[PDB]
This record gives C-alpha cells, structure tokens and sequence, in this order.
C-alpha cells in the first residue's frame, strides 16, 4: 500500500537501497510493478506506445531492469502476474526496439526516444547484454534533415497562401501529404545511398528546396514580404503549378531584392526609397537591426560596418522628417495663435521642406536648425495639432473666460448646471484639467516673446503633460461641447432638480399613500401605491413606475465619495423597498379576502420622526397613528402583516372545513357576496350567483335565509366586543398592541366590525338554510365498475374524454344536470382555487346528497398547480371526510406523462367507460326540454330545447339566416317583443371564456331583460385550439366562470345558438344540432 | 468608411462598410434597417460608429458635415419588451426632431435584440408596421413624427412582416472575408502584421472548421476577433514574432468550455508548425485572465485587452477553488440574488447593479453568480467597447426602460460563474461570445496525484465510523456522514482543496504528498464528533492512531468551547489577512444574550463586545446589512462577530446561511477601514437524530470550517476527556 502511494507521486522509491534479502525484494518489486503500472480506469491498454513513454520516462523501470538482470536468482521469485507484466514490457521494448535498426520505426516514438536520450541508452545498454551510438547519431541526423525539410514545406506554403488572394498554386501531392499528421513509419522517408534521400514530400526537385532555404531565410524579412507582394501584383484568378512560379513570381523578386542589395552596399541609395519602404520604422530600430541583420544572413558576406553606419543615416533622416512635421505645426499654432515674435531658424527648415533631394547620405548645414527640435517629442505634437485646429475654442475662451482666477468659480456655475449623469459630470472636470494644462500656452503668451521663451514655455508645457497624457484628448471632448460651454455662462433657472437632489427632497416630506382605490380600475400594485411631494403649497404625486425609474436614475449616479449622498439614496430605496413590501403584503391578503383591509389606507411619512398613520374605514373605530423611525416601524409593521396573513388563511381553511356551501365559491366571490347580502334588495349578480345553490333564488327567500341564520346572542356578544375594545386598545401604549388585538378580535368576532356586511360563519349559515328550503336534493350513482370510496381515475383518449363523461352523467335520467360543481374542466394555467374547491365540494360532510364530482382533462393543469392540488387533496383526506364521495377523474390516453396522471397511476381504474352516441345524445336532447309553462325563447326552435348548434360542411349556406329567420319567427308571436338577440364573435385562437363572458354581463344582470332573449353566438375559423371546452362549460354546464369576479348561469329559457364551420367532428353531434347545405 | 473617424485596430471587412454604408443612406433616406448577422457581425459596432460620424456641422469630414446631423435614441430590446417601450422611444425622437432642422437633424431609434421579442408573449413587435410608416399611432400623421429606425438582431427575423424596410441579412462570414478582417484588426501596427500575416488563413480555416463542426453555436466571430487581437499584442508586446507556446494559449483561452471539442487539435492540425507538446492547465488561464499584466494597458487608449471571463462549472464548485488560490492581496465582491426572505427582485437586482458600478468605477473585482435575471443589463458592459471622454472609458448601463452610460476603471475584471448544464441549455449564444468561456469545475484544478490524496482519505474516512465493539449490545453501523459532521461524499475533494491551500508551496518533493495528506486528516478531524473521536479507540482504524488523533482533537485543536477556542484564534496571527471567516457546528444551544455578555466578560482583553444575530428575524437583507454596518463603525480593535443559525427548527433558516455569509463578507470587503481586525464566526446547532448528517459538507475556499460540541464553557467537568478516560468513577472521589 505505501509503495503505491509513492509511485502514485512521480517520486523516487529504490534509488540505493542495501536490500539483498532477495524473496522480500522481489515482493516489494511486484508491488512497484503492480502499482507503477499506466492504469486507466482498470487494465486498459491494447496498444504499445503507452508501455514505451512509461517505460523511458519512469526513474525506477531502468533502475529496476538493472537489479533483476544483474543476477538471476530474483527474476525466478517475484509474482505470476507481475513477471507476466514485466515480460509484456520486455516483449513491447524489442518491438519498438528492433525497429530502429530498420525504418519502420514510428516518428512519435523517434522523438519520445530522442527526449529521453539517457534512460534510451541505460535501457538499451542492458538490453544489449540480453550498434548504439553511430545508429542513433544517423536517425538523429536524418530527423534533423526530416524536419528541416518540413520547415521549408511549411513556410513556403504559408508565404505562397499570404498571397493566396491573388494566384492559387496546386502543390503537386504535398498538399495533402503535409496535410496529415505525423505518425507515419520513417521508411516512408526513403533515406537512400548512391546520398540523396527522396521523402514523402516529393518535391520536385532540389531547386524548389533551395528555394524554400532562402525563402525561409528571409521569412520574417519584412522587407522581403513587401517586395514580394509588390512582385505578386505584376500578375493580376490564375491557377498555376510549382514550376513556372519561380521564373514567374519567385526569380523577379529575387532579382530585385538582389540589386537592391548591392544598392544598399554601395551607400547610394536615394532619399525616394528612404522615404517609399522605410516608412513603417518611424521610431523603431532594434528591431530594424535585426531585420537588417537578417537581410545579410542571405549572403555568406560579414557585416562590420553596414547596419550601423546605414541606420544611423536611417534614424537621422527620420528624425528630420518628424523635425519639419514639428516645426510646420508649431508655425501653424503660432499663427493661429496670433502671436507675431520671432523664431528666424525655420525658415530654411520649411524651404528646405519645399526642397527636393537625391541622395543617401547625411542636412550637415541642418543640424544647427535641427538642435532646437531634436527630441521634442514623437507623441505631444497632436495636442499642438488639436490646438491649430480648434480655433474657435480658443477664440470662444477668450471672448467668455479670458482669465485663470475666475475659472475657479466657471466650473463650480458650471457643477450646478450639469446634469446628474456621470458624463454631465465628468464634462466639467474635462474641461477644467484641459484648461489647466493649456494655460501654458493659452495664457502666458504675449503677441510678441522670442524663441527662448517660446521653448521654455514649451517645456513647461511638456512638464505639465507627464503625469496626463490624456490632455489633448480632453481638450478636443471639450471642445466638442461648445454649446454647453456657451449657455452654461448665459444659464438661465435650470427647472430640473437632480436625481438625488429629488431623493433628499422625497427623503424630507416624502408621504407615501396606500388607498386600494374606489374607482373603478383593477387591484393591481401598481394602482395601490402613490406618492405625495409637497412643498409653496404644489404638491406632485408620484406612480409607482416613476418611482421605479426615479430608483434607477439615482442608482445611476456618478461618484460622489461622501457618506451624505451615498446614505441618503441608500435610506431612500431601502424605505421604497419596504413600502413596496407592505404593498405586497397587503395586496396578497387582499386577493386573499378580508373585509378589514378594503376600505384601509395607510399614510407613511418619509420625513425623519414622521411615522406611520393607519386609517380603517369604519366610525367604530378610532385612527390609528405612531411614531418613530419610518425603517424598523415599516419592518414590524410588515412583519405583523405577513403573520396576520398566515393566521387568515389559516382561518378561512378552516371556517371553510366547516361550511360546505361556502367552499362553492370563490374567495373573491365570498367577498362580494358577503357584501351584497346586507342589500334590502339586492342586485341580480349575486341572486344569479345564489341560483347555483338555492336554484332560482329570491328576495323574499334570501331574506329569510339572512334573518333565521342571527340570533340576539349574536348580538349580545357583538355588543361586548364594542363596549371591551377600545379600552383594549388604550391598554397597550404603542400602536402594536393595539393593532394586534384589534387584529386578533377581528380574526375572533368580525361581524361586529362592519355592520354592512356577514362573517364566514354567518355566510356558511345562510347558504345552509337556503339549501334547506330548496329541496329534492340531486342523486348520481356511480358507473358499472367504479369504485366508491377511492379515485376513479381514466384514461379515454383525447376525442372521447368529454362524452365519456357525458355518458358517466346519464346514469341519472330525469336528473337535473350538472352544473360548475363536481365538473371541472381544466385547461392550461387554471388557478389552483378552482380546483381546491373542486377537492373541497366532492369531501365535505355536508351535502344532503350523493353526487359524482368528475375532474376532466386532469393533465392539463400545470407541473405546480398539479402538485399543490395532489398536496391538498391528500391532506384533505388526511384530516377527515365522508367515506362515500363518488370521485372521477378522466386524462388524455396520450399525456400520461404528467404530474396528476403520473401519481393517480396506483389509483387506476383500466376500464374508460362509454356509453353509445345515441345515448348521450337522447340524454342531452331530452334534459334539455324546456318544461311548458315558462314562456321561453326555446318555443320557436325545434319545439323546445334552449340550446342549438348551427353547423355545415362549408360556408356561405344561411346558418345566420337561419338564426335570424327564427329570430323573426318569434317576433311574429307574442307581439310587443322587444327580443335582443346578442352576437358575439370569438375570432382569436387559445380562446378565452373571459371575453363572451364579459360581452354576456350587461344581459341578465338587469331583471327587466328575463323576457326571453334569443342569444346567437357566432364564432371564427381561427379558434382552432379552443372551442369544446368553452363549448361543455356554456351549453352543458350551465355556468361561465372568472376567478375573482361574478359568475354567469345558462338559464332554462334562455335561447343559445352556436355557429361552427367545418378532432371536433364527432364532438358537435352531441348537441342537439342543425345543419344547412348549398 | 474614410469620411467616418477613423479607429485603429478596425478591421475594413465588407461586412463593416457594407452595414454603415445602408445605414447612412437609410436614415438620410430615413428607411428602416433590419441588420442581422451571426454574433460578430458588427451591426453595434456599425451603430455606433453611424452615431458618431454623422454629426451635422461639427463633422471631421466635410462629406459628413454637408450631411445630416443624426441623433438615435436607443432602445434594449429583452425579451419582456412591451410595446409601450418603443412607443415611447418614437415619441421620443418625435420630439427631438420636433422644432429643430429637418434638413440638418434628425432622430431615429434603434432596436439592438429586435429579433429577440419576436416571440415575446405581450406581442411588443405588432404596432412597429403603422409607426414605421406614419411615425406614430392612433394620431394625425404629422412632420417632426417621421423616424428612421435600425432594427439590429442577432438572430433570423421574420421577413414577411418587416419586408418594407432593407434586409440586409448578413451571411456566413467567408474565408476570403476572415483573413481581409484578419489583415484589418492588426492594422495598428504595420511592422508585426507582416510578420503576422501567415496564420492569418490557416486560423480562418479552422475557425470555419469548428463553426460547422458543431451544431450548437457556441463559438463565434467574437472569439475569433478576441483571438487575433490577442496574437496580435502578444507578438507586439515580444516585439520578436510568435512562439508556439502563446498561439496555443490564445486559441485555448478564446476557445474552450465546450466538451466535445479538442479545439487545440483542431487549431494545431492546420498549424503543424504551432505544436505544443507540453501540458498547460485552465488554472493558469484563469491566472492569465483575471490578472493582466503590468505592461499591459500602459500605453495610449485601450485597444487590445481579454474578455470578461465565465466559468463552466457543476455543483456549485468554482467559488471554493477562486477563493483559495486565485484571490490573493484583494478579495473580489461577490453578487447574487439573495435568498433572503420577502426581498423584492427588482431592488435586490438594482442594489447589485449599482454595486457592479461601484466596482468599475473603483476598479475592483466582480464575481458574479446569477445572470439570468441581469444579462440584458451588462451585455453592453460586456460588450468591452468604450465610449471614450477626456481618455476615460464609459459603458452602457441599462435598468429597464433607462440605459446610461458609466465609468470604468482600466483595472477591472469581470466573471460570471455558472454550471454547464445551464449555460449549454440556457445562456443566449451573445453571451457566450461576449464571454471567455473556461472549465474548471472540480478536476481541473485537481492534479491526478491529488485526486489520490482525494481517494486515499476517503477510504480513511469511510472507516473511522467504521466500529465493532460490545461496549453496548446494539448493532448500528456509522455512517462517514455522522462520524465527520458535514460529509457529504464530496467534502473530501474541498478538505484537499483546503490542505493543498495551506501547504502554498505546491510542489511535488514526497514529503509535500505526505504533509498535505496530514493536514487532510487534521481537517477532517476537526470537524468530528467528540463522541466519535472517542470510539475510534475500537473502530477499523486502530488504537495507536486513536491514540494520536484524540491528542490533536483534544489538544492541538481546540474543541472544549467555544470561548477556548476564541481566545485560541485570537491569541495567533494569520496570513496577513485583516480578517479570518470561520464556520462552527455546534449541537449546544444557540447564545441567547446573556452568554455573550459573559463572553465579553472574559474577553475583556481582545474582544469588542461580540453581537449575536439571530437569522429568524431578518425578513430583509438590509435588517442584516445595517447591523453589520453597526458592528464596524463601534470603535475598537480585533472585533468580532457571531451569526447564530438554527438549523433544526420549523424556520427556513437552512439555505439563507449562503446569502447572509456572502452579504457578510461583501460588507467587510467594502465597509471595514484599513486599521482593525475584523473575526466573523457563523454559528450552527444541530442534532444526533439525523440533521447531524443532512447538513452540508466543509464549504471552503473562504470558510475555515470547525466543529464545537458544546459552545458554553464547562467548569463542572474537565476540558480533557482523556484524563476521564484513564481514570475512573472512584478515583473522582479520592481524598487529598
Ligand atoms: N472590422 C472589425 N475588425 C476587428 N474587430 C472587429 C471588427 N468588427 C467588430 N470587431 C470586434 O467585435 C466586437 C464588437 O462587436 P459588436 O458589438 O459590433 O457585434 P455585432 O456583430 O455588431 O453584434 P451585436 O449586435 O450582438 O453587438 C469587438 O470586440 C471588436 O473588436
Ligand atoms: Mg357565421
């Protein structure tokens, strides 16, 4: 185990152990043998090449070799597999080693055998005692030729490809032969005598390879390069071979880098050269002495006095070149400038600029002339440049500024002025270090100072430039703002606080406002939360969108390093992050429903020690106000809020356990019915609504189910809540206890609170009673082969699901029919509620019938909404329930992979029940019979059904002809008809019931509208993803659905006809249906 | 192209000319543009250089000063875009070019991801056909409301709609376009370029090989570009040519993460002269990355830089490794979406953002952890192009509707780091190019010998809860989890992780294995249950080992309390680190507020009144962040801090320990001054029942993790159970 751990390290383990007790010595050599081995995940290897490289870059093999070829009394005793081992490794040493005496060998191998040059002849010299040297100097020699060659292949084809733009040139079969890797056998390489060796690489012939030597001699030549690119162009698209192109290509440029040469060698090269191919080493040389040295590597020539004597004359005339740039832009900023002075050095410099000269020599008489300008700069002259150029700049600064004392104050204006942004910022700061810098020259010049003056401000300058090289730079963005930098000066009242000027504003009197407001607009964040900034007496409100933005803005400011700034935005968003918190926390528990937050409001005081202001709308009870630091009272207060709406939820699960009937409706639907049951005469929403469980619900009836739900006992204690609370409340000296006692009784005894409304339990008690008086409850027993007591899951079809369930219904003839309880038809992203009520409706103890609740297309409820309905349903039955509930739930036969068909898959009952299609269809037909004496828009229709579908195989036949001629037919009877007959158009595919719903709304809820109303539905050709389920919910169902608003009931006498054009083809002959033809 | 101002390092592809040559004559024609093109395709780029060069009379070039003067309003198009939002930005540029000359200025918008919100679900890009024709909506028709617009995508538009304004649909950018875009990025200098030109091609061709190799398009022309600019200041820096050593550095850093891909083969096939035959790691490419030189960025402007790095890891690995060998001298802030209860999204996401620029503009480091929910807030920081003022580099910022420009300091590194699995079926393709990719997940840095330290001790940890013994009748085999607290059949690989830290040397001499290997086990064991520590006299082990190792546990380390163990930690010093992070698991009882007013009482010599802070109660980050804030502006010296966390309870206070250590440290990293010691311990009781081995593993990196039974002092018992151990119940009664 150690000496596995060892070599598991690359350490040493035997390097000069005395270890001559031969049995223990083979032990521990099997075990270095056994564990040194290449392992890769377990004895893999069926290759040879592995074994080599650990066998030459191991430093106890060889060492190990040594010791048991020394004596042969320790190979003998060592272990079955580890002797079986370490022949394999001899076995695989004299495969790669009788190879090398022949060419077989493998040019990987060749180079591992080279790298390991000792262990290679320590492990062959053993071997040898079972040629070395001249054998391994010859294939060393004949690699080094091999990759010679390889290198002149490789850049002759990079250097032919530079110019690959230009010509193509097919490389005989190199192409492809170089193109392959390198694990070939050496005897491909032919290494011949009689001397010549012919490779893989055929070239040619030697000539293309001596070529290919001088071609790679000057590789990096940048000049070379150029030259031949420049030769490259005398032929331009052409597709030539090797050997033309070096007469055609290679030999021009050749001959031009030649006599070239030799022009250079003689010194009388002219300044037209100088100045046409030595023009990219401005200010670059070593690496020109280099390239210059590399020009003479070519030739076996020395070079003792050549590059030196040459780039001098090369660095002198680059540093006269930059000398008249420099002095042409100093006269140009100097006559910009509008100094007159005197310079009288630079006029032979700018005659001489108009000169031309042909030679390569050393100008003598210009080296005084150039003294003054040696080594000015090769940077530094564009920010003279920039200066030349902007004229208007300088003239604007003079005409505005003029001076160095008041610019302290210009920039500060300035500060005011700029915007809040980091580049309105940084503009000033630019500006400012550019004027600084430049007032060297821009300043203390004088219409008339010398030359002496003129450099010595210069080189102040030049002192002023060190520590930023930037300036130029600044003073050309400056420029840039020149219009900034002009109304900056003539600013007038800039009418725009700041971002953060605006966050210590709203920090000091900032009042934020919670109201849920009473018109009529949505619930939503966004419209529950403003912001009030007063001031004078203008007062600005604030949405929560530009509250956000304004969050952004100043969360976008530039840096300002001062704990003020900083902790002042940092206050504001951190009270708009808890504000935002109590909006949410307070919109959940009012989607939750409360009663006790509708009609609150909430004023939170910003201002430093302005506290909070609670207000309830109710006169029983007094406003609530503290005080403090508005952080940690939004912190408790929201705290609270959140534990009151964990204990609410709580409460109405369970009041909901106990109340069947008030597990029908939705919350928000609890919510509104609670309020309009304290109407004297309330509307025709909630009645509609009441119909769903009283079944055509009255005053007079609601009324008595609200005046036998009360006692006086009720009353009494109501009365003694209100004579305790309010010393209750001024029991507790802060806010906080008030507020959790006065939470705590409204969670107790609420009705007293608001006496316009009904609790829970009063609600629960009403709906009970209505239930009382509305008898003959419904009866439905269960299908041939369905369990009672356990789910009764199915697996239909997609085509079959909803008349398997129509047919799962007929069982009861002569039944009222189903209604939006105990059928849920799902769809994608329904809410949770819905079907939480659907488990709550099928196991209450409550119910004064035996129903089949039935849950379609089951799989179509998302991952979560799945998940937290399988959650409540097994702990509804966890808890209690009645152990006879008919439950039944149908899936597609082809999603069986989701949550709820997943998990119901114990719970399977393999059995789809269906009945034939004339049943369904003799069931629906007959329970849709309107029953005479009801005076119904059904009387015209073919004799009394209420429900029609109106279908053909193509358009344009007159199926709203149809309608319409039936319309008129009843207007021809019971004269003084006044009929509406309502059109609706569903046109957009993933059809949504909330759109004919609301178009539905205006129709019933009106009482003065219950004459019969024949409605014609019409629909378009692309709904395609959307028609049976909205179709089941209206026609068979009864109900149209919304989950936080009112609910509308299909009613006996009511006329409805649906228009479909033409999956869905079985489906329409449910229905009683008519259909035209051409 | 000549007329514009001109950029060195831009390179003069047709692509380039072509998109600002339609965008000059659309907006001057005032015709939509609907440039789209794989990631590389230089529509921004295009864009911006549009902005800047056609100023109306302040124009460098006299053809662009008798043009127009063009002021664009942009607009980021993610894809939650509504409709509202491009509304806006027409109505916008309605009225900037409300008033002013028609003929000299106009007002356009751009879409830079218009094709992304295609398929937005609040159909955003459906009222763009009647506004591209009569500017604005419900509304006369009315000059000032006519509008160009650039539609940029960078992925495939829908042509039937959009057909009324000019596809220019880039294509595939061919070979002959790489190497011409080749020639023009090395344009800054003309002396290396010719010595450069000759991998020009070859680099095209395998560029285009490994594009069409795999179908997911996880490599790009960004990398491309970053590649060549990268060749070509490595050849300019050396000034002497290229070794193979840096080609091969380059196409592995600008090409890497994706598994199957053997990019360097691919690479070095077509180059058999750029060979490399010996073995370079991501550690140092991270290393190279993240810490660029001296030379680097020292001469005028910044041309030439790397990207903004992001590491592919799994399980959460890459902080472990970052913090322990790579963040040395200054610790990098730390961004994530913390998990604290009741934080609103979109303050946590701008409080990071404003960090994020905080940091640029100081110059220190970012990490990153979450980026689908900021992407489209950085990519134009990712972008790495600057909009140079006063010599100053400036990015786009953007929180939703509002994009602003900001400071960046020219020392400043950025990473992001993810999973595989979610960059490979998640991040957008943009992304990817905007970022160096890089694996480096658990095994990277991991040396092979080191994997067999990581094995070695496993198997000497599976049999420490390895015990057989009839001291009891009862059969109960332990569990490596409850024997070391924390195990979590990982924590072996961070324990060697930690070691090999320690060790710093990082060498191999046969005594490094064997001390790294020690300092394995000590750590291990300082995360072991006393109760274990003693059975381990009878378990698989041994008993001379028992021996020895219930000496370190019991003397060396320190584990009687938790007091003992401050005074410990802070009679010593440390890696010249102003603060130690230690983690502590404890089955006593949570402090409840007397105890360390006593703790104090006995640190009256080194502590500063230590602050409990109970994780229960902190239903906001900020309620966290103030009482650390507090903590570091009481005066003193070598302060300390204790964040007690019940994990068995009915509270969730179970994963937010992430978040609060991370918000901890960042604190710390941006509140703590340069002249005190700051010592913060995070304190956690668990259970025996089976909470003892569900809690995780020995989070390291920036975590010292330690175990304490019981953290109040004994003085009832003695603080040295083996001396019990020797003797027995009667010789505790003994007379003097
Ligand atoms: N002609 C070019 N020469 C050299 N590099 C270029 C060129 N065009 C673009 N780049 C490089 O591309 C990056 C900028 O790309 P840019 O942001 O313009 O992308 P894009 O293709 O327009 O797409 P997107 O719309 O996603 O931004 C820089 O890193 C820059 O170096
Ligand atoms: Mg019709």
């Amino acid at each position: 185990e150690a000496v596995s751990s060892a070599c598991q390290s690359q350490t040493s383990v035997l390097e000069g152990l005395s270890c001559q007790d031969l049995q223990k010595f083979g032990t521990l050599l099997s075990a270095v043998i056994t564990k040194s081995w290449p392992v890769h995940n377990g004895e893999p290897v069926f290759d040879v090449d592995e074994i080599f490289k650990y066998l030459l870059k191991w430093p106890d093999v060889r060492q190990l070799f040594e010791l048991c070829g020394t004596n042969e009394k320790i190979i003998d005793n060592i272990t079955e597999e580890g002797r079986q081992l370490m022949a394999t490794a001899e076995s695989v040493f004299q495969k790669v080693a009788g190879e090398l005496e022949n060419g077989t060998i493998v040019v990987g191998q060749l180079e591992l055998i080279l790298e390991h040059q000792s262990q290679f002849l320590d492990i062959w010299n053993l071997n040898r005692r079972r040629d070395v040297r001249s054998l391994l100097k010859r294939r060393r020699d004949d690699l080094l030729f091999l990759k010679q060659e390889k290198r002149y292949v490789e850049s002759l084809l990079r250097q032919l490809g530079r110019v690959k733009h230009l010509v193509q040139v097919d490389f005989g079969n190199i192409e492809i032969i170089h193109s392959q890797d390198l694990s070939n056998k050496k005897l491909n390489e032919a290494v011949i005598k009689l001397s010549y060796k012919r490779e893989t690489h055929y070239c040619l012939s030697p000539d293309i390879r001596e070529m290919a030597s001088k071609l790679d001699s000057l590789k990096d030549s940048h000049i070379f390069q150029d030259f031949w690119q420049e030769t490259a162009e005398s032929l331009n698209e052409l597709k030539v071979s090797l050997p033309e192109v070096l007469e055609y290509l290679y030999n021009p440029c050749y001959d031009n880098f030649y006599t070239l040469y030799e022009n250079l060698k003689s010194g009388k090269i002219t300044f037209a050269e100088v100045d046409a191919i030595f023009k990219d080493f401005v200010d670059k040389y070593d690496e020109l002495k280099n390239d210059l040295k590399f020009m003479c590597t070519m030739n076996p020539q020395d070079q003792k006095g050549w590059i030196s004597e040459r780039v001098g004359q090369i660095k002198e005339y680059h540093t006269l070149h930059q000398a008249v740039s420099s002095a042409k832009v100093i006269l140009q900023v100097r006559r910009a400038l509008g100094v007159t002075g005197d310079f009288s050095v630079l006029n032979p410099l700018l005659n001489f600029a108009d000169s031309f000269e042909d030679f390569g020599n050393e100008s003598p008489q210009f080296i005084k002339a150039k003294q003054l300008l040696q080594d000015i700069s090769e940077p530094r002259q564009r920010c003279l440049e920039e200066l030349a150029r902007q004229t208007e700049l300088v003239a604007w600064l003079h005409k505005a500024l003029e001076d160095i004392n008041e610019l302290k104050v210009f920039v500060d204006l300035a500060s005011i002025s700029a915007g809040e942004n980091d580049i309105d910022v940084d503009r000033v700061a630019c500006f400012h270090d550019a004027v600084q810098g430049y007032a060297s020259l821009l300043y203390k010049m004088d219409e008339r100072t010398n030359f002496s003056d003129f450099m010595n401000h210069l080189q102040e300058l030049w002192r002023a430039l060190d520590n930023d090289q930037h300036l130029p730079d600044k003073l050309k963005d400056s420029a840039r703002n020149l219009e900034w930098l002009k109304t900056v000066k003539e600013s007038h009242g800039s009418v725009e606080l700041s971002s953060l000027s605006l966050a210590t504003a709203i920090n000091s009197r900032g009042v934020y406002v919670i109201e849920a407001p009473k018109d009529g607009q949505k619930i939503s964040p966004d419209t529950v939360l403003r912001l009030l900034l007063p001031d004078p007496e203008a007062l600005r409100t604030y949405s929560t969108e530009e509250l956000k933005e304004l969050l952004n803005k100043l969360m976008l400011m530039s840096g300002k390093k001062d704990h003020n700034s900083n902790t002042e935005v940092e206050k504001f968003s951190e009270v708009f992050s808890n504000m935002q918190r109590l909006v949410h926390v307070f919109i959940k528990l009012h989607c939750a429903g409360n009663m006790l937050f509708r009609t609150w409001t909430a004023k939170v005081y910003c201002c430093p020690d302005g506290g909070i202001f609670m207000n309830f709308g109710l006169e029983l009870l007094s406003q609530l106000t503290e005080k403090g630091d508005v952080i940690q009272l939004l912190g408790a207060l929201c705290r609270q809020m959140e534990d009151f709406l964990d204990n609410w939820k709580t409460v109405v699960a369970q009041k909901r356990a106990e109340h069947f009937y008030l597990n029908f409706y939705t919350a928000e639907q609890l919510v509104y019915l609670s309020s309009e049951l304290r109407k004297p005469r309330p509307s025709e929403a909630a009645l509609m609504m009441l119909s769903f469980i009283k079944g055509k619900c009255t005053v007079q009836d609601l009324v008595q189910a609200t005046s036998a739900c009360e006692s006086k006992a009720d009353r009494y204690c109501l009365r003694e809540v209100m004579k305790k609370l309010p010393q209750q409340l001024l029991s507790e000296p802060s806010l906080m206890g008030k507020l959790q006692v006065i939470m705590m009784q409204s969670l107790v005894y609420m009705s007293a609170f608001l006496p316009h409304c009904l609790d829970l339990d009063a609600l629960g008690r009403c709906l009970a009673h209505l239930a009382t008086m509305g008898g003959t409850p419904v009866e439905r027993p269960l299908p041939k082969g369905l369990q009672a007591g356990q789910p009764n899951l199915i697996l239909c079809g997609h085509s079959e699901v909803l008349p398997a369930a129509l047919a799962i219904y007929m069982q009861a003839p002569r039944q009222p029919l189903p209604t939006f309880d105990e059928v849920l038809l799902c769809t994608p992203a329904t809410t949770i509620e819905e079907v939480e009520l659907l488990l709550r409706r099928c196991l209450t103890s409550g119910s004064q019938g035996h129903k089949v609740y039935s849950l379609l297309f089951a799989d179509q409820l998302s991952y979560e909404v799945g998940c937290q309905a399988e959650e409540f349903f097994q702990s509804l039955c966890t808890r209690a329930h009645r152990e006879d509930y008919q439950l039944v739930i149908l899936c597609d036969a082809a999603r069986e992979h989701c949550y709820i068909p997943s998990t119901f898959s114990q719970y399977k009952v393999p059995l789809v029940p269906q009945a034939p299609l004339p049943n369904i269809q003799a069931y629906l037909q007959s329970h849709y019979q309107v029953p005479k004496r009801l005076l119904s828009a059904a009387t015209v229709f073919r004799d009394g059904l209420c429900v029609g579908i109106v279908t053909s195989e193509r358009a344009g036949v007159g199926k709203s002809l149809y309608v319409n001629t039936l319309h008129t037919k009843l207007k021809a009877k019971l004269r003084d008809e006044t009929v509406p007959l309502k059109i609706i158009r569903l046109t957009e595919p993933h059809l949504d019931e909330n759109q004919v719903l609301s178009a539905l709304l205006p129709f019933l809820k009106e009482k003065y509208q219950k004459m019969p109303v024949i409605f014609h539905i019409d629909i378009s050709t692309s709904v395609q993803t959307g028609i049976p389920i909205f179709l089941f919910k209206l026609l068979i169902l009864q109900y149209l659905m919304d989950i936080n608003g009112k609910i509308w009931r299909r009613s006996p006498g009511h006329l409805y006809l649906v228009e479909i054009p033409q999956p869905l083809f079985k489906f329409l002959d449910l229905f009683p249906k008519v259909t035209c033809r051409p | 192209l000549r007329g514009a101002p001109i950029r060195t390092n831009i390179a003069r592809n047709l692509a380039l000319k072509e998109n600002v040559f339609m965008m000059v004559i659309c907006i001057e024609l005032k015709i939509p543009l609907f440039l789209v093109g794989k990631p590389g395709s230089s529509k921004s780029l295009a864009k911006i250089i549009v902005a800047d060069a056609m100023q109306g009379q302040a124009a460098f070039s006299e053809l662009f000063r008798c043009l127009k003067q063009v002021h664009l309003v942009s607009f980021q198009c993610s894809p939650h875009s509504t409709p509202q939002g491009i509304i806006s930005t027409f109505k916008q540029c309605a009225r900037f070019q409300q008033g002013k000359d028609l003929g000299q200025y106009v007002s356009v918008v751009v879409l830079d991801q218009v094709g992304l919100a295609e398929d937005s679900p609040k159909m955003p890009l459906k009222t763009l056909h009647p506004l591209l024709e009569d500017g604005c909506i419900e509304d006369d028709p009315a000059p000032y409301k006519k509008v160009g617009f650039v539609g940029i995508s960078n992925w495939a538009l829908d042509p039937a709609k959009m057909n009324r304004g000019i596809f220019v649909s880039r294509g595939s950018p061919n070979e002959k376009e790489l190497i011409e875009s080749a020639e023009g990025i090395c344009s800054s200098d003309r002396l290396v370029q010719d010595k450069i030109r000759g991998y020009f091609a070859p680099f095209a061709k395998a560029y285009e090989t490994v594009c069409q190799k795999q179908d997911k398009e996880f490599f790009g022309l960004r990398d491309y570009y970053s590649l060549i600019k990268m060749v070509f200041a490595k050849a300019k820096a050396s000034k002497r040519g290229l070794s193979p050593q840096d080609i091969t550095h380059a196409v592995l850093r600008n090409f890497s993460g994706k598994d199957n891909i053997q990019a360097l083969s691919i690479f070095t096939a077509s180059l058999p002269e750029a060979r490399y035959k010996e073995e370079v790691s991501t550690v140092e490419l991270i290393k190279q990355n993240i810490y660029p030189g001296p030379q680097a960025s020292s001469r005028g402007l910044d041309g030439a830089e790397s990207r903004y790095l992001l590491v592919l890891t799994r399980n959460y690995v890459a902080l472990q490794i970052l913090q322990q060998t790579f963040f040395e001298g200054q610790q990098p802030e730390i961004i994530f979406g913390s998990s604290f209860p009741q934080d609103q999204e979109y303050t946590q996401i701008c409080r990071n953002i404003n960090r994020v620029k905080i940091c640029m503009e100081t110059g220190k480091m970012v990490v990153l952890l979450n980026l689908q929910n900021l992407y489209e807030s950085l990519y134009d920081a990712l972008n790495q192009y600057y909009v140079y003022l006063g010599g100053q580099k400036y990015v786009d910022l953007g929180l939703g509707t509002h994009r602003v420009k900001c400071r960046v300091h020219t020392a400043f590194r950025l990473i992001v780091i993810e999973e595989k699995d979610v960059v490979y079926k998640q991040f957008p393709v943009p992304l990817i190019n905007r970022l160096e990719k890089h694996y480096l997940d658990m095994n990277t840095v991991l040396q092979p010998w080191q994997k067999s330290i990581v094995q070695e001790l496993q198997q000497w940890a599976h049999e420490f809860a390895d015990v057989k013994a009839d001291q009891f009748i009862a059969r109960h085999k332990y569990s490596p989890a409850d024997v070391f607290i924390g195990y979590h059949s990982d924590a072996c690989a961070s324990v060697v992780l930690q070691a090999v830290e320690r060790q710093g040397c990082r060498d191999l001499t046969e005594e490094l294995y064997r001390k790294v290997s020690e300092e394995a086990r000590s750590i291990l064991l300082d995360c072991a249950t006393p109760d274990a520590v003693v059975r381990l006299s009878g378990s698989s082990l041994g008993s001379f080992t028992a021996k020895q190792l219930s000496q370190e546990y019991y003397y060396a380390q320190q584990h009687n309390s938790f007091v003992d163990f401050l005074q410990a930690h802070l009679r010593m010093t440390h890696h010249e680190c102003r603060a130690v992070f230690t983690e502590i698991t404890t089955f006593s009882r949570l402090l409840t507020g007397n105890d360390c007013d006593v703790l104090a009482s006995e640190l009256r010599g080194l502590a500063s009144k230590p602050v409990v802070l109970s994780l229960q109660q902190y239903d906001t980050e900020y309620s966290f962040l103030k009482d650390v804030r507090s903590w570091l502006t009481n005066p003193g010296k070598r302060k300390v801090l204790v964040i007690q966390a019940d994990f068995d309870d009915g509270t969730r206070s179970a994963q937010l320990v992430a978040s609060a250590k991370y918000t901890a440290i960042n604190e710390i990293n941006k509140t703590q001054g340069t002249k005190d010691f700051v010592f913060v311990y995070f304190v956690t009781k668990l259970s025996r029942m089976g909470s003892g081995t569900s809690y995780v593993g020995f989070h390291g990196g920036l975590w010292r993790s330690v175990h304490i039974d019981d953290l109040r002092r004994s003085t009832i018992m003695a603080s040295d159970v083996t001396k019990l151990q020797n003797v027995t119940i009667s010789q505790l009664f003994k007379p003097e």
